[PDB]
C-alpha cells in the first residue's frame, strides 16, 4: 500500500496515451504538446506520497464524476457500493497503515454521498494507528450529518480523545452519549477538576440496579466504565484503577490472561490501564507479583508482543529495571526515543496539544535513561558528590505547575523517587539529604496539585506523606503549612456554610505543637506559619459576615470555637485575632507581600463592608511597600485611599509620599494617565515625584491631560494651587521642548478632515451656546483654538506647514469663514446654525474625504529622520512590568506614501508609519474622538488576560484575548495599532457565499433586512424607533420565535464553516481553524459579558485569516451602554448567533464554547479583585455606583437576566413596556433556564448555562436592532 | 530561475526571461498580471539574505527596461502607470527609503540599467540625469546602516556609473530646457548645471561622511565643464568676490557649530552629530585649501571672523578629557583627532606663508599633546585596540604631520615637548635589568610603544 497509489496512478495514466487527444492542447500563441504534463505528473506521483495521494483522489473523483452520463442510477449504486465493499476492505485488511493511502481512502470517502457510510470502527482505528485522526474526524462528522450514529458518536470521541480536544469530547458525553440525568452530573464533576464524586457516580450508577425510567444503554455503560477509568487515573488511586480495569472484562478474581488479548476492544479500552495501575502500584513499592508475570509470558509470538513492546516502550523499560536486566531496560527507554520521534514527526503542525502532549513526555523518558546511564558508573557507588550535583540539577529540573497535567507530574515524581529509592539501597550524610529530596520533591508536586485545582489528590499526598513528615521541626511546619493553605484553597468552591466548616477545622491542627516554641527561631516559616493562621481566621469571619444569623444557625460544639474565638460580636473576635495573626505576620521571596496583601486587602474589604481603626490609613503603607517590589495587585491603590482622605484630609499623606519616592519608578506609565488626572484636582500632591522621575527616565507621558485638564481645571490662588500649577507648567517645559513630539501630534491632527473638525465645532457651539446666553467667555476662548487651523490657510502654516487641506478647503471656505470671524465671534447666540449646516454640508460636497495620498501633511511625508531632536518613539511601547528600555523600542524612521480613508461616518484614516526595525507597523488615527475608552478597556483586557495565564484551567487552553495597542496622544487625536492580515467577520460571511445569494440578502423584499423592517412597519403602525415599545405587548414569544426562524431560514446556515472549509486544503486546517475560532470567541463573548460590551455588530469583529482566532475591535460601549442608554436596547450578553452555532455541528452547542466559558468566568471569579477595582478606576472619574455594583454582581455569581433587568431599569425607568422589557430580559420559566434559575450563588457553569440560553434565546434576537443583523 | 544546480537553472532561466518578454507586450499591457510579475521581481531586488537572488532580479529588471521601451509606442507612453516614468519613479522611492536592503535594491536596479537610458536620448534628460541629486541623498541615508552591507559600495558605484554619462551629455546639450525638477532644487524652468553644481555647492560639509565625499569629487570632476572649461583655483576667488564673503565660510560652517556635558565621554548622538558636523568641516577645508583651490590663508584668518579654528582648539583642549557606547565616541573622536592631524598636515605643507593664522592656542600644548599621545599610547585618546584602518594608518598621519612641522617653525615646541616624553633617560630605564620574564604585559608592551613612536 506504500506504492498502491502510484502503481494506481501509473496504471490509469496509461489508457490515455493510446487515445487520439494529443492535439497540443492549445495550439495557440501565448504550443506544447497533451503528454509532457501528463508523464512528469506520473514521474513525480512515484517519487512522494502526497502527490501520489492527490492525483490517485483527484482522479478517482474525476471518473466518478464522469460517470454519472452513462452507468444508469442502478449501475451506480452497484459501482459505488463495489467501492464501498472494497474501501471497507482496504481498512481492515491494512497491515502498516500508510498515512496518505489511509488519508486518500478515507477523504475521497468523504467526498461522495453514497460512500460516506464507510465503518466507523475501522475508520477509527485507522485513524488511530496512522495518526491522521483530522481526516477520520471529517468524515465521522460528516457521516453524522445527513445503532450506527451512536457507534458513530462513540468512534468519534474515541477519536478526539487522542488530539487532545477534551472539552469537544465532554460536549458529546453529555449531549449525544446521554439522556440519563446522572450523566450530566458526573461529567460536570470531573470538568471542574473535582475527580472524586465524578468516578463515585460512575461506580453508584454502573453498580445501580433499576433507576425506572429507561434501562442505561450500553454505550453509555462503557462510557461510564471509561469514565471511571480515566478518572481515578487523574487522582491517581491505581488500586482503584487495577479494580475498574479488570471489572467489565471477567469475573472478580484476578485472571489476567489472553482473555485482554481477544476482542481488540478489550486491548484499546484496559491494556493502557491495566498496565498503567499495575506497574504505578509496583513503583510505589510493592510486589504483588501482577503484570510482570502477563509481560514475561506475553514476550511471545507477534500479535500478544508487537502491540505492547511498540506502544508502550517505558512501562517496559520501568518494569525491567525492576527486574534488574539493565540491557533490556535500555533497549526498551531507546526504542522508545524512536518512539516519541516517530509520533512526534506524524502528528500534524497545525495538531497543537498533540504535540503538547506528545512532548511532554520527553522529559520523562529523558530522566528514565539518564538514571539508567548515571547508575551504571561503577564508581558512581563509592563517590557521593555525584550524587549531589545530581540532586542539585534534579530539584533544578521539575515539570511546570500551571501548565502540565497531574499525569506528567506523577510520572516525573514516582519515577525519580524510584530512581532515588535504588540509589539510597545501593548507597548505605547522604541519606539525610535522600529523605530531604524526597520530601521536598513530593512537596513541590503537593504544591503544584493544589494550585490547579485539583483538590483531592493534593489530600491524598499529604495524607501519604504525613506518616513521615514528624521527624523534624521543619517538616512538621511544613506538612501542617501545606495542609492548612490546602484547605484555604479548596475552601473557595465550596458553600459559605461549607466553607466555614472546613475552614474552622484546620484551626485545632493549627495550635497544637507547631505554634509552640516554633514561633521564635525561623521568623519567615513563623510568618508563613502567621499568615496560614490569620487566613483561616480570615475565612470564617468573612463566612459568617453573609448573614447575622442562618450563619450561626446549623452549628454544634463548635461553636464554643465561635464563642472563644452576643453572636455579632464573634464577628469583631475573630476579626481581631485575625488581624493580631495577620499583623504579626506584617511586622516579620513575596512573603512581606504576601503579608502586605493580606492585611491590605482585609482592611479594605472590610473598608466596602462599612462603606454601607485607620484602615484607610493602613493600607497605603503596605500597598506602597509591595509596589516598591513588583506587584500587579498593589499597583492600584492611590485613588480609593486618595478619596477616602479627600473625606479625610488630616491623615497618611506623608507616609504614602514617602514610600512612593523610595522606588524604581518605573510602575506608574501603566497607571499614568489615572494619576495626572488627580493633578488638576486638590491633593495632587499624592503623585509629583514619581511623574518628575518618570518624565526624566521615560519622558513623554503628560502631554495627553495637561492640553485638556489643565483649561478644564480652574487653578484659583489657593496656596497649594498655584504650586502645582507651575510644577506642570515646569514639567510641561521640560517634557515639551524638542517641539517634535507637538510636531507629530499637530501632523496628526491636520491629518483629520477639516469637515469633521468643522462638524465638531459646529456641535460644540450649538450644544454650548445654544441652552442659555449665560456662559460667557467660552467662545472667546475657544474660537482661536479652531481658527489656528480652520480659516485663513496661514494660520496651519505658522503652526505646521502649509497644509493641502486647507489650500482647497480656507480657500475655498474665505467669504464664509470671513463671516464667521466679523460676526461668530462675539454672536454668543446659536439661535439660528443654518449657516453651520450649509457650511457643513458645502464642506461634505466640495472638500472631497479622499485626499489620496500622504503628500497632505509634508512633514509626515518627509519626515525623513536627519538629526537626534528627540526623535519620535512611535506610541505604544511601554507596557508596564518590565524596565523600559526605549533603545530595544522601535523608532519612527519614514513613512510609507499612500494613505486609505477607511470608510465610517467620523472616518479616521489608517496610515504605515515606517520603523528602523527594518520591519514595519500600521495603525489608524481618529481625530476629534476621545479615545480613553479603547485604551481603558484594552488595559482592562491586558490584566484579564494576565489573570488567565495564571489560571492553570485557562492557561492550558491557552486562553488569551487578542488586544491591540491603542494609545490617545491627546482627546480629539488618537492612534491605534492596527493588526496584520486579518479581516472583519462581514468579509468572510459576504466572500464565501456566492453571488446569488449575496444578491437575494442585499437587494430582495424577502431578505431579512427588508423582511425585519417591513415586519416592523406592517404589525406596528410606523417606521421608526419607539415600534418596539408599542410592539412588545401584543408580540408574544410564539409569533416572535417563528418570524425569527422565518427570516433566519433564509440566510445559510453551513456558510462559516465552508469559509474554513474553503481557505483549509487539509482537514487538519479545518480542525485547527474551526477550534481556534470557537475558543477565542468564546472567550471574547463571556470577557465582554463581565464588562457590558454592547454594540457587538458583525463589523466589530476581526478574525485572523491566518489563524481564525477572533479579535475584538471598537469598544465605543464600555459597560452597560446599549442596554441602558441606547434608544433601541441590546437584551443580550453577547454575540452567539446563528452561524456561530452551527460551525460546530453536529457537536452541539454546550461542547466547546461552554467549557471555554466555564474556565473563564471560573478564572474571573477567583479574584483578588483586580478586575472589580480597575474597574472602580475604570469609571469613577470625570448611576456608576451602580454599574460598578452591576459589575460587582455579575462577577460574584449573578443571574444574567436580572443583571440585565437592573441594567434595564436603571436606564428605562417609566418607559413604554417596561413590563414586557423585564418579561423579555428575565425569560420564560418553562422554556429558558435563566428564568428558572435563582438570584445569585449560581455557580460558573449554571451562571454560564443561563447566560448562553440567554445569548441564543429567541425571545430577544426577534427584536433588537436592525443593523445588528440578529439573523448571521 | 538563479538556483544553485546547472539543470534547473538553464531551465527557468529561459522561463523567467520568456515570461519578462510576453508580459512586457501590448496584450499583456496594462494587466495586473503584468504588475504582479514587476511586483515580485522588485520584492526580490530588495530582500534579505537571498543575495544570488538580487543578482537575477537585477538582470531581470534590465530585462524590464529593454522590453518596455521595445514595445510601448510613444503615441501611448503618457498615460501608463508601467512606463519607464513610473518605474523610475518607484525605483526613486525604493532608494529613499529608511530600509538598508530597498536603498541596495534600487542601487542593483539602476547598476543593471545603467547601460540602457544612455544609449537611449529624447526622453532621458528629465528621468535620471536629473535624478542624479535623489541618489546622492540615498548614499546619504547609507551614512549609518553598515559599510559592510554593501548598500555604500553600490552606492557609490551606481553615483560613479551615472557622473561618467552626465559628463559627456550636458557638456553639448547644455541649454535653458524645461527639465524635470529632483527634490531639493530651487523652483525654476532651467536646472541646467549650473544649479547642479550649486546644489553639490549646498553642501560639501554635509555630515554623512561619503555623500560629501561624492560631493567633492564630483566638483573635481565636473567643474571643467562649463562652457568656460574653467578650474576651481580662480573660480571660487570670482565667486567668494562676487558673492560675499560669508557664503564659502558658511557653506563649509554647517548648520550647527553653535558644552561641558561630553567633556567627559558620552553617546549623546547630539554630541556625535556636533562631532561629524565638525568632521565634515575639516574635510571640505582640506580638501579644497589643500589643492590649490584656494589659499591657506585665503579662507582662514580672522578678517571673516570663522568659527572652525576655535571649535578645533576647544576640540584639542577637550577631546581626551553607556559601558558599550563609550567605544562608539571613542571612534567618532578619534576619526576627527586624526582628520585635524591631516588638516594641520594640508596647511603647513600647502603655503609656509600663513602659520601666523595658526594662533599659538593648537601651537601651545593642544595640539602637540595628542600628537605625542597618539605616537605613545594612542590608546589613551580612545583609539579602541581591535580596529584595522585606524591603527596600521595612525603612524602615517603622524609622521606625516611632524615632517610638514618640522620645516615650519612651531618645531621647537615639538622638540622640547616629545623630548619630555621620548627623553633618553625614559629609553634607558625601560631597558631594565630583566625584560625577559612573566612580567611580559608592561615591559614589553612599554618598550613596543615607546620604540614605535622612536621608528616613528
Ligand atoms: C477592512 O477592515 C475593517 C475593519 C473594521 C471596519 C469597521 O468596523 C470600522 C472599525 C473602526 C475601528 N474602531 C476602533 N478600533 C479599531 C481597531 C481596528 N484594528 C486593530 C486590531 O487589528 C485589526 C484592526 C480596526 C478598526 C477599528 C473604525 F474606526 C471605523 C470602521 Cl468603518 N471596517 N473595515
Amino acid at each position: 500500500e506504500v506504492h498502491f497509489l502510484s502503481l494506481a496512478t501509473n496504471f490509469l495514466l496509461e489508457m490515455t496515451s493510446m487515445s487520439p487527444d494529443y492535439p497540443n492542447p492549445m495550439f495557440e500563441h501565448p504550443q506544447i504538446k497533451h503528454s509532457s504534463l501528463i508523464t512528469p505528473l506520473q514521474a513525480v506521483a512515484q517519487r512522494d506520497p502526497i502527490i501520489a495521494k492527490q492525483l490517485f483522489s483527484s482522479l478517482f473523483s474525476g471518473i466518478l464524476k464522469e460517470m454519472d452520463k452513462f452507468k444508469t442510477l442502478s449501475e451506480k449504486n452497484n459501482i459505488t457500493q463495489k467501492l464501498l465493499q472494497d474501501f471497507n476492505r482496504f481498512l481492515n485488511t491494512t497491515f502498516s497503515f500508510f498515512p496518505p493511502f489511509v488519508s486518500c481512502i478515507q477523504d475521497i470517502s468523504c467526498q461522495h454521498a453514497a460512500l460516506l457510510s464507510l465503518d466507523p470502527a475501522a475508520v477509527s482505528a485507522g485513524c488511530l494507528a496512522s495518526l491522521q485522526q483530522p481526516v477520520g474526524i471529517r468524515l465521522l462528522e460528516e457521516a453524522l450529518l445527513r445503532p450506527p450514529d451512536v457507534l458513530r458518536w462513540v468512534e468519534l470521541a474515541k477519536l478526539y480523545r487522542s488530539i487532545g480536544e477534551y472539552d469537544v469530547l465532554r460536549g458529546i458525553f453529555t449531549s449525544e452519549i446521554g439522556t440519563k440525568q446522572i450523566t450530566q452530573s458526573a461529567l460536570l464533576a470531573e470538568a471542574r477538576s473535582d475527580y472524586s464524586e465524578a468516578a463515585k457516580q460512575y461506580d453508584e450508577a454502573l453498580n445501580k440496579q433499576d433507576w425506572v425510567d429507561g434501562e442505561p444503554t450500553e454505550a453509555e455503560k462503557d462510557f461510564w466504565e471509561l469514565a471511571s477509568l480515566d478518572c481515578y487515573n487523574h487522582l491517581a488511586e491505581w488500586k482503584s484503577l487495577e479494580y475498574c480495569s479488570t471489572a467489565s472484562i471477567d469475573s472478580e478474581n484476578p485472571p489476567d490472561l489472553n482473555k485482554i488479548w481477544s476482542e481488540p476492544f478489550y486491548q484499546e479500552t484496559y491494556l493502557p490501564y491495566m498496565i498503567r495501575s499495575k506497574l504505578k502500584l509496583l513503583l510505589q513499592g510493592e510486589a504483588d507479583q501482577s503484570l510482570l508475570t502477563f509481560i514475561d509470558k506475553a514476550m511471545h509470538g507477534e500479535l500478544q508482543k508487537a502491540i505492547l513492546e511498540l506502544h508502550y516502550s517505558q512501562e517496559l523499560s520501568l518494569l525491567y529495571l525492576l527486574q534488574d536486566d539493565v540491557d533490556r531496560a535500555k533497549y526498551y527507554i531507546q526504542n522508545g526515543i524512536q518512539s516519541f520521534m516517530q509520533n512526534y514527526s506524524s502528528i500534524d503542525v497545525l495538531l497543537h496539544q498533540s504535540r503538547l502532549t506528545k512532548l511532554q513526555s520527553v522529559q520523562a523518558l529523558t530522566e528514565i535513561q539518564e538514571f539508567i546511564s548515571f547508575i551504571s558508573k561503577q564508581g558512581n557507588l563509592s563517590s557521593q558528590v555525584p550524587l549531589k550535583r545530581l540532586l542539585n540539577t534534579w530539584t533544578n529540573r521539575y515539570p511546570d505547575a500551571k501548565m502540565d497535567p497531574m499525569n506528567i507530574w506523577d510520572d516525573i515524581i514516582t519515577n525519580r523517587c524510584f530512581f532515588l529509592s535504588k540509589i539510597e539501597e545501593k548507597l548505605t550524610d547522604i541519606s539525610s539529604l535522600i529523605r530531604s529530596c524526597k520530601f521536598s520533591m513530593k512537596m513541590k508536586m503537593i504544591d503544584s496539585a493544589r494550585k490547579q485545582n485539583n483538590f483531592s489528590l493534593a489530600m491524598k499526598l499529604l495524607k501519604e506523606l504525613h506518616k513521615e513528615s514528624k521527624t523534624r521541626d521543619d517538616w512538621l511546619v511544613s506538612w501542617v503549612q501545606s495542609y492548612c493553605r490546602l484547605s484555604h484553597c479548596r475552601s473557595r468552591s465550596q458553600g459559605c456554610s461549607e466553607q466555614v466548616l472546613t475552614v474552622l477545622k484546620t484551626v485545632s491542627l493549627l495550635d497544637e505543637n507547631n505554634v509552640s516554641s516554633y514561633l521564635s527561631k525561623n521568623i519567615l516559616a513563623f510568618r508563613d506559619q502567621n499568615i496560614l493562621l490569620g487566613t483561616t481566621y480570615r475565612i470564617i469571619a468573612n463566612a459568617l459576615s453573609s448573614e447575622p444569623a442562618c450563619l450561626a444557625e446549623i452549628e454544634e460544639d463548635k461553636a464554643r470555637r465561635i464563642l472563644e474565638l452576643d453572636s455579632e460580636k464573634v464577628i469583631a473576635g475573630l476579626y481581631q485575632r485575625a488581624f493580631q495573626h495577620l499583623s504579626e505576620a506584617v511586622q516579620a521571596a513575596a512573603g512581606v507581600i504576601d503579608a502586605y496583601m493580606t492585611l491590605a486587602d482585609f482592611c479594605d474589604q472590610q473598608l466596602r463592608k462599612e462603606e454601607e481603626q485607620a484602615y484607610p490609613a493602613l493600607v497605603v503603607e503596605k500597598m506602597l511597600k509591595a509596589l516598591k517590589l513588583n506587584s500587579n495587585e498593589a499597583r492600584l491603590k492611590f485613588p480609593r485611599l486618595l478619596q477616602i482622605i479627600e473625606r479625610y484630609p488630616e491623615e497618611t499623606l506623608s507616609l504614602m509620599t514617602k514610600e512612593i519616592s523610595s522606588v524604581p519608578c518605573w510602575q506608574f506609565i501603566s497607571w499614568i494617565s489615572h494619576m495626572v488626572a488627580l493633578l488638576d484636582k486638590d491633593q495632587a500632591v499624592a503623585v509629583q515625584h514619581s511623574v518628575e522621575e518618570i518624565t526624566d527616565n521615560y519622558p513623554q507621558a503628560i502631554v495627553y491631560p495637561f492640553i485638556i485638564s489643565s483649561e478644564s481645571y480652574s487653578f484659583k490662588d489657593t496656596s497649594t494651587g498655584h504650586k502645582n500649577k507651575e510644577f506642570v507648567a515646569r514639567i510641561k517645559s521640560k517634557l515639551d521642548q524638542g517641539g517634535v513630539i507637538q510636531d507629530f501630534i499637530n501632523a496628526l491632527d491636520q491629518l483629520s478632515n477639516p469637515e469633521l473638525l468643522f462638524k465638531d465645532w459646529s456641535n460644540d457651539v450649538r450644544a454650548e451656546l445654544a441652552k442659555t446666553p449665560v456662559n460667557k467667555k467660552n467662545i472667546e476662548k475657544m474660537y482661536e483654538r479652531m481658527y489656528a487651523a480652520l480659516g485663513d490657510p496661514k494660520a496651519p502654516g505658522l503652526g505646521a506647514f502649509r497644509r493641502k487641506f486647507i489650500q482647497t478647503f480656507g480657500k475655498e471656505f474665505d467669504k464664509h469663514f470671513g463671516k464667521g470671524g466679523s460676526k461668530l465671534l462675539r454672536m454668543k447666540l446659536s439661535d439660528f446654525n443654518d449657516i453651520t449646516n450649509m457650511l457643513l454640508l458645502k464642506m461634505n460636497k466640495d472638500s472631497k474625504p479622499p485626499g489620496n495620498l500622504k503628500e497632505c501633511s509634508p512633514w509626515m511625508s518627509d519626515f525623513k529622520v536627519e538629526f537626534l531632536r528627540n526623535e519620535l518613539e512611535i506610541p505604544g511601547q511601554y507596557d508596564g512590568r518590565g524596565k523600559p528600555l526605549p533603545e530595544y523600542h522601535v523608532r519612527i524612521a519614514g513613512f510609507d506614501e499612500r494613505v486609505t480613508v477607511m470608510a465610517s461616518l467620523r472616518r479616521p484614516k489608517r496610515i504605515i508609519i515606517r520603523g528602523h526595525d527594518e520591519r514595519e507597523h500600521p495603525f489608524l488615527v481618529k481625530g476629534g474622538e476621545d479615545l480613553r475608552q479603547d485604551q481603558r478597556v484594552e488595559q482592562l483586557f491586558q490584566v484579564m488576560n494576565g489573570i488567565l495565564a495564571q489560571d492553570s484551567a485557562c492557561s492550558q487552553r491557552a486562553l488569551q484575548l487578542r488586544t491591540y495597542s491603542v494609545v490617545p496622544m491627546t482627546s480629539r487625536l488618537g492612534l491605534i495599532e492596527w493588526l496584520e492580515n486579518t479581516v472583519t467577520l462581514k468579509d468572510l460571511l459576504l466572500n464565501t457565499m456566492s453571488q446569488e445569494e449575496k444578491a437575494a440578502y442585499l437587494s430582495d423584499p424577502r431578505a431579512p433586512p427588508c423582511e425585519y423592517k417591513d415586519w416592523l412597519t406592517k404589525m406596528s403602525g410606523k417606521h421608526d424607533v419607539g415600534a418596539y415599545m408599542l410592539m412588545y405587548k401584543g408580540a408574544n414569544r410564539t409569533e416572535t420565535v417563528t418570524s425569527f426562524r422565518k427570516r433566519e431560514s433564509k440566510v445559510p446556515a453551513d456558510l462559516l464553516k465552508r469559509a474554513f472549509v474553503r481557505m483549509s486544503t487539509s482537514p487538519e486546517a479545518f480542525l485547527a481553524l474551526r477550534s481556534h475560532f470557537a475558543s477565542s470567541h468564546a472567550l471574547i463573548c463571556i470577557s465582554h459579558w463581565i464588562l457590558g460590551i454592547g454594540d457587538r455588530h458583525l463589523n466589530n469583529f476581526m478574525v485572523a485569516m491566518e489563524t481564525g482566532g477572533v479579535i475584538g475591535i471598537d469598544f465605543g460601549h464600555a459597560f452597560g451602554s446599549a442596554t441602558q442608554f441606547l434608544p433601541v436596547p441590546e437584551l443580550m450578553p453577547f454575540r452567539l448567533t446563528r452561524q456561530f452555532i452551527n460551525l460546530m455541528l453536529p457537536m452541539k452547542e454546550t461542547g466547546l464554547m461552554y467549557s471555554i466559558m466555564v474556565h473563564a468566568l471560573r478564572a474571573f471569579r477567583s479574584d483578588p479583585g483586580l478586575l472589580t477595582n480597575t474597574m472602580d478606576v475604570f469609571v469613577k472619574e470625570p448611576y456608576p455606583r451602580q454599574k460598578i455594583c452591576y459589575a460587582k454582581r455579575k462577577l460574584a455569581g449573578a443571574n444574567p437576566a436580572v443583571i440585565t433587568c437592573d441594567e434595564l431599569l436603571l436606564g428605562h425607568e417609566k418607559a413604554p413596556a417596561f413590563r414586557d422589557y423585564v418579561a423579555v430580559a428575565r425569560g420564560s420559566k418553562d422554556h429558558n433556564i435563566r428564568a428558572q434559575e435563582p438570584e445569585s450563588g449560581l455557580s460558573e457553569e449554571t451562571q454560564v448555562k443561563c447566560l448562553m440560553d440567554q445569548a441564543t434565546d429567541p425571545n430577544i434576537l426577534g427584536r433588537t436592532w436592525e443593523g445588528w443583523e440578529p439573523w448571521m | 530561475a538563479c538556483d544553485v544546480d546547472q539543470v534547473t537553472r538553464q531551465l527557468y532561466e529561459p522561463l523567467v526571461m520568456q515570461l519578462i518578454h510576453w508580459f512586457t507586450n501590448n496584450k499583456k499591457f496594462e494587466s495586473q498580471d503584468t504588475v504582479a510579475l514587476l511586483e515580485a521581481i522588485l520584492d526580490g531586488i530588495v530582500d534579505p539574505v537571498d543575495s544570488t537572488l538580487r543578482d537575477f532580479c537585477g538582470r531581470c529588471i534590465r530585462e524590464f527596461l529593454k522590453w518596455s521601451i521595445k514595445q510601448i509606442t510613444p503615441q501611448q507612453q503618457e498615460k501608463s502607470p508601467v512606463n519607464t516614468k513610473s518605474l523610475f519613479k518607484r525605483l526613486y522611492s525604493l532608494a529613499l527609503h529608511p530600509n538598508a536592503f530597498k536603498r541596495l535594491g534600487a542601487s542593483l536596479a539602476f547598476n543593471n540599467i545603467y547601460r540602457e537610458f544612455r544609449e537611449e536620448e529624447s526622453l532621458v534628460e528629465q528621468f535620471v540625469f536629473e535624478a542624479l541629486v535623489i541618489y546622492m541623498e540615498s548614499l546619504a541615508l547609507a551614512h549609518a546602516d553598515e559599510k559592510s552591507l554593501g548598500t555604500i559600495q553600490q552606492c557609490c558605484d551606481a553615483i560613479d556609473h551615472l557622473c561618467r554619462i552626465i559628463e559627456k551629455k550636458h557638456v553639448s546639450l547644455n541649454k535653458a530646457k524645461k527639465r524635470r525638477l529632483p527634490r531639493g532644487f530651487p523652483p525654476s524652468a532651467s536646472l541646467c548645471l549650473l544649479d547642479l553644481v550649486k546644489w553639490l555647492l549646498a553642501h560639501c560639509g554635509r555630515p554623512q561622511t561619503e555623500c560629501r565625499h561624492k560631493s567633492i569629487e564630483l566638483f573635481y570632476k565636473f567643474v571643467p565643464l562649463l562652457p568656460g572649461n574653467r578650474s576651481p583655483n580662480l573660480w571660487l576667488k570670482d565667486v567668494l568676490k562676487e558673492e560675499g564673503v560669508s557664503f564659502l565660510i558658511n557653506t563649509f560652517e554647517g548648520g550647527g557649530c553653535g558644552l561641558l556635558y561630553l567633556r567627559g565621554p558620552f553617546s549623546l548622538q547630539a554630541t556625535l552629530c556636533w562631532l561629524d558636523l565638525l568632521l565634515a568641516a575639516l574635510e571640505c577645508y582640506n580638501t579644497f585649501i589643500g589643492e590649490r583651490t584656494v589659499g591657506a590663508l585665503q579662507v582662514l584668518g580672522t578678517e571673516a571672523q570663522s568659527s572652525l579654528l576655535k571649535a578645533v582648539a576647544f576640540f584639542l583642549e577637550s577631546i581626551a578629557m553607556s559601558p558599550q557606547e563609550g567605544e562608539r565616541y571613542n571612534y567618532s573622536k578619534c576619526t576627527v583627532v586624526v582628520r585635524i592631524m591631516e588638516f594641520t598636515t594640508t596647511l603647513l605643507n600647502t603655503s609656509p606663508e600663513g602659520w601666523k593664522l595658526l594662533k599659538k592656542d593648537l601651537c601651545n600644548t593642544h595640539l602637540m599633546r595628542v600628537l605625542v599621545q597618539t605616537l605613545c599610547e594612542p590608546a589613551s585618546i580612545g583609539f579602541n585596540i581591535g580596529d584595522v584602518q585606524v591603527m596600521a594608518h595612525l603612524p602615517d598621519v603622524c609622521v606625516n604631520l611632524m615632517k610638514a612641522l618640522k620645516m615650519s617653525p612651531y618645531k621647537d615646541i615639538l622638540e622640547t615637548h616629545l623630548r619630555e616624553k621620548i627623553t633618553a633617560q625614559s629609553i634607558e630605564e625601560l631597558c631594565a635589568v630583566n625584560l625577559y620574564g612573566p612580567d611580559a604585559q608592561v615591559d614589553r608592551s612599554r618598550l613596543a610603544a615607546v620604540v614605535s613612536a622612536c621608528k616613528q
